[PDB]
RNA sequence: CCCAUGUUAAUAGCUUCUUAGGAGAAUGACGUAGCAUGCUACG
RNA sequence: CGUAGCAUGCUACGUCAUUCUCCUAAGAAGCUACCCC
């Protein structure tokens, strides 16, 4: 294992090996022998020191690792687990969930659930002409894949309005982030 | 002709009869006798051809419910009959007899016409309420209708007869209720009038007409007057279980015991109801033989303390359900006042007073402490009241100054391993391998809509002529094991990081009580609990795991005050049972190292032609009745013969009582009480649970085998068999212990059972069960329908006809005969997704890293490696799934600690659990 | 526990223990860290000390791993092999760990103690991670700063009211007033435990403290008053967000017809929607601090934050904003001690409202829309970071001007900071140029306004106004006392109170003096309100009395007397002790 | 593959609802828990995206606590 | 275990075959030394693993006295914690209903399940929906165990305070719905 | 030569790792006995 | 030829060092049964 203890090992080895070559010797022979043995039981209660050190330094590499990887995985995880959900979500590839997300990085979000049921009603800001003229449309109002009938457009005063002042010369004259409370159909 | 006869049964009571069968002869009815003689014994259905049986229409040509028995006979019984009835005329429990001889063809025969007697008499309804089968029951839906209970649109509706779907089925049975109870009240009458005019006789059940009256006297032999006996060992034995199915004894809670009447005021502090016990039970059940101690602490053995109990559980049923519960009395330490449970006052073994009250202490100890601080006097009348309209069981009191309320947060998710699993294959559209166990969520009040489950648990009279000999057969089945109570120091704590209770989880673990408490003053502990009662708060928490249905799964920590005790008192019996191999009770027997095959092959102990078979018990620890616990834990302390006297085994019984089936249950910071059934979290759960399915199917097998119709049995030993059965259920008294050893040596050889604390496999002869001498599922739902008052529905118990296939779902494992090596084998393969689901959803983000758990998945694998020798083959993909991931894992392992450090493990080892071998080694006899 | 290096952003497990904030540092950087400076001591996820029984060798450049332990040269195992080797010092990660160039500033921040001048102009210069390392430094050097301080205890007790004082011999008396709180203790053989929190103000007569505290409990012969600093928690955020011109007005929603008075801060208000931060600079008393709340009054639909770094300033800022906002949508925020008090007339602690308005060092974790930090030449980098850490905004101002007193900087004893070293948004006004620059004092008499102009700027401000006649200097020496560093100067006041009389149309006069002491001491005798100079900065008054309390180098500044004669509104009565100043300006001879 | 990629997401996306501390108000983890347990038992892939659709709106629904922004820009 | 004095021996006897070896001492010396030698190697081994012994038992009961001097604290520190507990528990009772129903009992021994019922100064009712609302607790003075109750105070479920007036069938739907309303005993 | 600040039970089975103890086996060194052999001396 | 002294080889026992196996105890981490299907 090429520690000092092994070097005596390896010459008092070589002086064996040179002795079974010559194999004629009893007395000098059995000198060798002993003096091999005793060479070999010092080399490997060294190896043996060396072997158990070396045990022991992998129950303090393994567990500095695993706390190390622990700590850093549940001190990062409000954000591994937003960046997991969207990377899940991109790879879904929906046309609702996908059109709930791309108006709501647009300002446009629900101000509560989407209902289910026909005839449930839905809450939705919406922040611009632009976004009023995509989603909108008469009184239809595309979101999340499926056609709203309007019931209301409230503005950011909660005065009522009329969906005809919303036009493209008349935009800017509103409070804008207009509440749309629709209905389902 | 047959117009004289019928102007000769009208009689003197001038009543328009239309005759039921046809022209002066006898009408064939199937009724439900309770017989024994020289040739039958049993309670069973038989087809009765002796009755030229009328009946009776009002004005308007409608026929109501009172007809004309004319049962026909010797002379010589015609004329015993005469004077016996010349003897019991008087009274009012007796049927209008009329006696007259007609000339039916060319002489006289002698009727013996009965006046107005009802269609079905009591033992139609006891047989078709105790033998239940939804297909056929035409002599229950007939007896609801025609006593106006529910008017035969209720039968149209989905599940009319669950007791769990559909909890309005009691509103109908209760309108029976006093139909019943005036039939009792007229058999103490009819009782009366044949001991005052001395007459000895059997009182069968299927002598009663339903309206009360008594119309047979057959088997009267009669003595010297006002010394006569009737036997009604077989009569209120048989109606027992009817008492509170239809709780026939709740008229006897209104003043003057009528039902028109309003309720009766008891007054609110009155806890010893012993008075009014005796006077039910000598107005009811006077001549019932045996005695009766309303305290069971006065009772001589475990066998009339099941007797005297299920006699409580009936007769407190009338009394306020806020007079039950701990006693409490204000006691002085060191001249300050505390309120502590002197005692208990439990519906089953009655009023049990401490015997080691210290008023005027002056210090405490840690014993003393302990015991103070765990009973919830204290915690109950320091607290506010609470009126919780969510649960229909009752509400002790509020702890805290606002109810909290607990969620259940969803598991995480191990995206490495799916996105490796759909990389493999897995989870596409019509694979047989799909996700289905799942992380499921609950919402704020779950921990108190799920309690609201212990409305399902019944008050139920067991019958008690015939668990007195279940618990005989029982206890035989539980004969090859040792136990005792255990000194302080033998105590063998499996985990003991694990919290300790209510009131004590606020300061640490178990491991500072088992800790703190020296070997002294934790042996005082137990020698205390035996001769008083430590009442105990036990919390009900939601368990965080996985699973495959929405229902949230509360389980209850028991405090340490009382698991402390319990493992003392059971662990010799509780290690003998977990450490006997080739039982019934096979608790303790590994499944790996080949012995799940050893277990199916110690259940085919030479039965001559196998069927498998399991059942299923639907809400197996909500609905058990109490009269069960306490039976399984009389069988669990049997074992006590030596260490203990017999007041030292009656405290322990109603520790065990207070401390685990009728307890005070936090739930969620409010005190409620728990009106039965057991508490999965004490140290007696799995095997009294055990004990309570050998009850039931040995119950089962009792059913069965007097239900038979006696003379079709040819097996001229069965039949000696069954004759003998019922006279040592019925008209015996002692144990009878050859008879009990000659009918467990039938159920082990007719019936062998494998039990794992309710999962139960069963390999019984399936000639025997096909002519209906052994318990097939028909039977166990009859018995679950009037003890365990549940309906088990034949669609979740199985029968494999087939033995080359093993149990269909045993221990939730599937079995599978595989070869390896040279012979077959039964593997034990879990269900191919749940350890999909294990593996993708893990319950804490620590273990979504991947490769720190690699000796996680190597446990999965190692519990589903025998997949591979499924036929199928998206199921053996599992395993293979999961050693390319264990592959992957230490892969990206060395990477990451090679990248960490400068230099991978030397001494690693890693390289053996990606390969079979070590997984088939762990299912191969050897070790 | 491993982290990121501060150089070069490479994983490590090392930490330059020698620095007084403990930074990360990779193999290469750390290597370089301490062949360089006299730092060695380098705190693995074991401390790399000599592990024998007894030995004392902390040094990285001698220390040998061996076996599981580090040893020095003379318990050196026979196998083993040095650390500080090919480069790098051994900790884990040591292969990838790409190093970086910029440790000569390292060195050069985690060397200096922040006396020199030059190193707050090179700590202000660098890398955003070396700003960030630079700012925790000194705000860690400041409070450790603290611990040099001394301790009080009691000889006898006066009464309940006003309390006796015994300063611990040996070291520096710490100066009473409104930061330096107390906290109890009683260590007479027994009870080594913290009793409550009082806080110290001294009263006019004698030396003694009439005490304050959170308790009123009777202090016994044995309790003392130690103090202490709460903690240095380390800053994350970088100190400017990067800037980006977005295409139009985006999170931001006008309003139709604004009001009158706003009319020409329309195109500074769209120029605010447009980019992520603006930056607005303008000398004292221009529409400044409420050319904000009229931003807030353009943008209606936007939830607000305003902050800033002092309590006057902010309060300031409350009460133009109430004067012109409805107080339904409208709330501020107060610290849980609250050593001053505060605006109490909004719903005073209700994070959710829309309009909240708080000091940097007591901000929320939330977002907003817009956040408006005022007064940015009164903050160091460490207010800017946790002005960007605790909050989120999608739009940030930053308004305030360099000219103005500074951040106070206590561990600067050395040279004179120039403004565009003040922070990073000082250096982004003064080296590129602001955002948006208004200039015409709707503030001050054309009389100070145009003497001001002559000074600090380059007679270039201009008002809309005349000479009031209510512009008066008063020349005088004053005798200087120096307590406690807060200094006091005895016939200042009492000329005030002789010529306060005479004109009692000054009776509402708030009092400005530089040092705390003057202001505590002279509400006794004058009964004015008064503030400091420091905390000057944001409020307007109708007659201010300015006087030079003691001419020391702090007074003859000429920025902190600028700031004082900008608040007045109506009249103005500066006291001079300097030469010059008495003629610097131009006044009335009075 | 689909059908059992909305199961998934599903969970993931009730846990981030709850790393929002949406559990402190009732009527809406209610409603949140409803509509996972709904989805995780839904064997129609229409109802279990129309739940999804549902579930994902209570996310949208808090103005600033996610940065919608931010994060789906990574694309 | 250098301190014993076989280590001495064994030193010394090797300090002498050492001394052998550079004189170049005979074949007899060599032997009479080596065996000293030997025999002080031996008996030097085995005083050594018997120091070993010693040592490692010494430290083990080190620890097992270090370990229970915290159990015999922790003991100390549960049973002030449970003192503490049931002291305040007993302060709080109403000390004055609470003896005046036991002592009006036969035996002093009264239900628990009665103790609330008679003696407890506050009222929870947890309510699950309107209906039960309107039935149980409609008004302010509702009537629960033969005594007349006060509202004092109505909180939802997630702990928010609710005015008894917003409580309506046409406004149920928009509140977090069991409802826990405190009341007082009058 | 001094001035700003604080937001979750019981029981059972199994896998892996660590420590301690015991026993056994193998090798080597050493010691003490017993057996055989070789040399010198006295008798 | 006995005995004494010394030396060489061989068997039994004991001390120590090393390796391996088995077991017994204690501690820590994990999984499954349990739970509803
Ligand atoms: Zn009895
Ligand atoms: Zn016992
Ligand atoms: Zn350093
Ligand atoms: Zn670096
Ligand atoms: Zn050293």
């Amino acid at each position: 294992s090429s520690l000092p203890s092994y070097a005596a090992f390896a010459t008092a080895q070589e002086a064996y090996e040179q002795a079974v070559a010559n194999g004629d010797s009893e007395v000098v022979l059995k000198k060798l022998k002993k003096s091999l043995n005793v060479a070999k039981s010092e080399f490997d209660r060294d190896a043996a020191m060396q072997r158990k050190l070396e045990k022991m330094a992998d129950q303090a590499m393994t567990q500095m690792y695993k706390q190390a990887r622990s700590e850093d995985k549940r001190a990062k995880v409000t954000s591994a687990m937003q960046t997991m959900l969207f990377t899940m979500l991109r790879k879904l590839d929906n046309d609702a969930l996908n059109n709930i997300i791309n108006n709501a990085r647009d300002g446009c979000v629900p101000l509560n659930i989407i209902p289910l049921t026909t005839a449930a009603k839905l809450m939705v800001v919406i922040p611009d002409y632009n976004t009023y003229k995509n989603t909108c449309d008469g009184t239809t109002f595309t979101y999340a894949s499926a056609l709203w009938e309007i019931q209301q457009v409230v503005d950011a005063d909660s005065k009522i309005v009329q969906l005809s002042e919303i036009s493209m010369d008349n935009s800017p004259n509103l409070a804008w982030p207009l509440i749309v409370t629709a209905l389902r159909a | 002709d047959a117009q004289s006869f019928l102007n000769r049964v009208c009689g003197v009571s001038a009543a328009r009869l239309t005759p039921c069968g046809t022209g002066t002869s006898t009408d064939v009815v199937y009724r439900a006798f309770d017989i024994y003689n020289d040739k039958v014994a049993g309670f069973a259905k038989f087809l009765k051809t002796n009755c030229c049986r009328f009946q009776e229409k009002d004005e308007d040509d409608n026929l109501i419910d009172s007809y004309f028995v004319v049962k026909r006979h010797t002379f010589s019984n015609y004329q015993h009959e005469e004077t016996i009835y010349n003897l019991l005329k008087d009274c009012p429990a007796v049927a209008k007899h009329d006696f007259f001889k007609f000339r039916i063809d060319g002489d006289m025969v002698p009727h013996i016409s009965r006046q107005r007697l009802t269609k079905y008499t009591m033992a139609d309804l006891v047989y078709a309420l105790r033998h239940f089968d939804e297909g056929n029951c035409d002599t229950l839906k007939e007896i609801l209708v025609t006593y106006n209970c529910c008017d035969d649109d209720y039968f149209n509706k989905k599940d009319w007869y669950d007791f769990v779907e559909n909890p309005d089925i009691l509103r109908v049975y209760a309108n029976l209720g006093e139909r019943v109870r005036q039939a009792l009240l007229k058999t103490v009458q009819f009782c009366d009038a044949m001991r005052n005019a001395g007459i000895v006789g059997v009182l069968t059940l299927d002598n009663q007409d339903l309206n009360g009256n008594w119309y047979d006297f057959g088997d009267f032999i009669q003595t010297t007057p006002g010394s006569g006996v009737p036997v009604v060992d077989s009569y209120y034995s048989l109606l027992m279980p009817i008492l509170t199915l239809t709780r026939a004894l709740t008229a006897e809670s209104h003043v003057d015991t009528d039902l028109t009447k309003p309720y009766i005021k008891w007054d609110l502090l009155k806890y010893d109801f012993t008075e009014e016990r005796l006077k039910l039970f000598d107005r009811y059940f006077k001549y019932w033989d045996q005695t009766y101690h309303p305290n069971c602490v006065n009772c001589l053995d475990d066998r009339c303390i099941l007797h005297c109990a299920n006699f409580n559980v009936l007769f407190s049923t009338v009394f306020p359900p806020t007079s039950f519960g701990p006693l409490v009395r204000k006691i002085f330490v060191d001249g300050v006042p505390f309120v502590v449970s002197t005692g208990y006052h439990f519906r089953e073994l009655g009023v049990v007073h401490n015997q080691d009250v210290n008023l005027h202490s002056s210090r405490l100890s840690f014993k003393e402490l302990l015991v103070y601080a765990a009973d919830p006097a204290m915690h109950a009348a320091s607290g506010n009241l609470l009126l919780d309209k969510r649960t229909t069981c009752f509400s002790v009191a509020a702890l805290t100054n606002n109810v909290a309320f607990q969620t259940v947060k969803p598991g995480n998710f191990n995206k490495d391993f799916y996105d490796f699993a759909v990389s493999k294959g897995f989870f596409k559209e019509g694979s047989s391998v799909e996700l289905k166990h799942f992380f499921f969520a609950q919402d704020g009040n779950a921990a108190i809509s799920d309690y609201d489950y212990y409305r399902y648990n019944l008050p139920t009279m067991c019958d008690i002529r015939q668990l007195l000999f279940v618990v005989e057969v029982v206890d035989k089945y539980f004969d090859c094991y040792d136990g005792g109570c255990i000194n302080a120091n033998q105590v063998i704590v499996n985990n003991l990081d694990k919290s300790a209770g209510f009131p004590f989880n606020k300061w640490g673990k178990a491991r500072l009580y088992y800790d703190s408490m020296s070997y002294e003053d934790q042996d005082a502990l137990f020698a205390y609990t035996k001769r008083n009662v430590i009442p105990t708060i036990t919390q009900m928490n939601l368990k965080y795991a996985i699973s495959a249905k929405n229902r949230a799964r509360t389980v209850a920590g028991v405090s340490i005050c009382s698991t402390m005790t319990n493992r003392q008192f059971h662990q010799k019996l509780l290690k003998s049972i977990a450490a006997t191999r080739g039982a019934t009770v096979v608790i303790g027997t590994s499944k790996f190292y080949g012995g799940w095959h050893n277990m199916l092959k110690t259940v085919y102990s030479d039965v001559e032609n196998p069927h498998l078979m399991g059942w299923d018990y639907p809400k197996c620890d909500r609905a058990m009745p109490n009269m069960l616990r306490i039976m399984a834990s009389l069988v669990l302390a049997r074992k006590h013969t030596t260490c203990c006297s017999l007041s030292h085994r009656f405290y322990r019984l109603a520790n065990e009582c207070a401390q685990v089936l009728s307890e005070m249950v936090m739930c969620g910071g409010s005190l409620y009480v728990k009106p039965g059934g057991t508490s999965s979290g004490d140290a007696t759960t799995a095997y009294a649970n055990s004990v309570f399915n050998i009850c039931q199917a040995v119950t089962a097998n009792v059913n069965a085998l007097l239900s038979t119709d006696g003379n079709k049995i040819a097996d001229k030993y069965v039949r000696n068999l069954q004759h003998r059965l019922y006279e040592c259920l019925y008209r015996n008294r002692d144990v009878d212990t050859d008879f009990v050893n000659e009918f467990y040596a039938y159920l082990r050889k007719h019936f062998s059972m494998m039990i794992l604390s309710d999962d139960a496999v069963v390999c019984f002869n399936s000639t025997y069960a096909s002519q209906g001498l052994v318990a097939s599922i028909k039977n166990f739902k009859s018995v679950l329908y009037y003890q365990n008052n549940v309906f088990m529905s034949e669609a979740k118990c199985w029968t494999e006809t087939d033995l080359t296939k093993g149990p269909h779902e045993f221990c939730s494992q599937h079995t599978m005969l595989v070869k390896q090596g040279d012979d077959y084998v039964y593997l034990p393969y879990p269900d191919p997704s749940r350890i999909l689901g294990a593996g993708c959803f893990v319950d804490d983000i620590v273990k979504t890293d991947g490769t720190l758990m690699i000796e996680r998945f190597v446990s999965l694998a190692i519990d589903a490696y025998p997949l591979t020798k499924h036929p199928n083959q998206e199921y053996a993909d599992v395993f293979h799934l999961y050693l390319q991931y264990i592959r992957k894992l230490h892969d990206e392992l060395t990477g990451h600690m090679l990248d960490m450090y400068s230099v991978m493990l030397t001494n690693d080892n890693t390289s053996r659990y990606w390969e079979p071998e070590f997984y088939e080694a762990m299912y191969t006899p050897h070790t | 526990a491993v982290g990121a290096c501060v150089l070069c952003n490479s994983q490590t497990s090392l930490r330059c223990g020698a620095c007084i904030r403990r930074p990360f540092l990779c193999c290469k950087c750390c290597y370089d860290h301490v062949i360089s400076t006299s730092h060695k001591l380098v705190l693995s996820v074991n401390p790399y000390v000599c592990n024998a029984p007894g030995c004392d060798v902390t040094d990285v450049t001698q220390l040998y791993l061996g076996g599981m332990s580090y040893y020095c040269k003379s318990h050196k195992p026979p196998i083993s092999f040095p650390l500080c080797a090919n480069g790098q010092v051994f900790g884990l990660y040591k292969n990838t760990c790409v190093g970086s160039d910029n440790v000569t500033d390292f060195n050069a921040i985690a060397t200096c103690d922040w006396t020199n001048a030059g190193d707050y102009i090179l700590a202000n210069t660098c890398t955003e991670r070396l700003k960030l390392f630079a700012a925790e430094t000194l705000k860690a050097t400041e409070e450790t700063f603290k611990l040099s301080y001394g301790i009080a205890t009691v000889r006898e007790v006066l009464s309940d009211r006003e309390l006796h004082l015994s300063w611990e011999v040996g070291k520096p008396r710490p100066p009473l007033n409104r930061n330096y709180v107390f906290t109890g203790y009683r260590v007479t053989k027994n009870s080594k435990v913290q009793i409550g929190e009082y806080t110290f103000e001294k009263g006019d007569y004698g030396d003694a403290v009439v005490y304050r505290g959170t308790t009123t409990y009777k202090l016994n012969v044995g309790d003392y008053f130690v103090l202490t600093s709460h903690t240095v928690m380390p800053l994350s955020a970088p100190t400017l967000v990067p800037q980006e011109h977005y295409v139009r007005i985006t999170g931001l929603y006008p309003t139709l017809n604004i009001s009158d008075e706003f009319s020409s801060n329309v195109a500074n208000y769209q120029k605010v929607g447009m980019q992520k931060y603006s930056t607005l600079q303008g000398p004292p008393g221009t529409g400044k601090s409420h050319f904000a709340i009229g931003l807030a009054l353009y943008y209606p639909s936007a939830r607000i934050v305003y902050t800033a770094c002092s309590h006057a300033a902010v309060d300031a800022l409350c009460e133009k904003a109430l004067k012109y906002l409805p107080i339904d949508k409208c709330s501020r925020i107060i610290p849980a001690r609250a050593r001053v008090e505060c605006f109490d007339k909004f719903k005073v602690n209700s994070t959710l409202e829309q309009y909240v308005f708080c000091t940097v060092n007591a901000l929320p974790e939330t977002t907003a829309d817009i956040v408006v930090f005022d007064e940015i030449s009164m903050a160091t980098n460490y207010d800017l970071s946790v002005v960007n850490a605790r909050l989120r905004a999608k739009h940030y101002v930053y308004i305030g001007d360099p000219a103005q007193l500074p951040a106070p900087r206590t561990l600067l004893t050395k040279g004179t900071l120039e403004p565009e070293y003040f922070n990073s948004v000082c250096r982004l006004m003064k080296t590129i140029g602001p955002d948006m620059f208004l200039g015409t004092c709707r503030r001050c008499p054309a009389e100070i306004v145009d003497t001001v102009s002559a000074l600090v700027y380059d007679n270039k401000l201009k008002a809309h106004k005349d000479k009031s006649a209510q512009c008066f200097k008063m020349f005088y020496k004053g005798v200087i006392t120096h307590d406690v560093s807060s200094a006091i100067n005895r016939p200042q006041i009492g000329v005030v109170r002789e010529f306060l009389t005479r004109n009692p149309a000054w009776r509402k006069a708030v009092f400005i003096s530089p040092y705390n002491s003057q202001n505590a001491v002279a509400s006794k005798i004058l009964g004015l309100p008064t503030q400091t100079v420091d905390s000057s900065q944001g409020s307007e008054y109708d007659y201010v009395i300015f006087t030079q309390t003691t001419e020391t180098a702090h007074s003859c500044n000429v920025n902190r007397f600028n700031v004082a004669i900008t608040r007045a509104k109506v009249g103005i009565l500066c006291i001079m002790s300097d030469r010059d100043l008495y003629d610097k300006l131009q006044f009335t001879s009075l | 593959s689909k059908m059992s990629d909305v199961k998934c997401t599903s969970v993931v996306l009730l846990s981030v609802l709850q790393q929002l501390r949406v559990e402190s108000s009732s009527k809406l983890w209610a409603q949140c828990v409803q509509l996972h347990n709904d989805i995780l038992l839904a064997k129609d892939t229409t109802e279990a995206f129309e739940k999804m659709v549902s579930l994902l709106s209570v996310l949208l629904s808090m103005q600033g606590a996610v940065d919608i922004n931010k994060l789906c820009e990574e694309m």
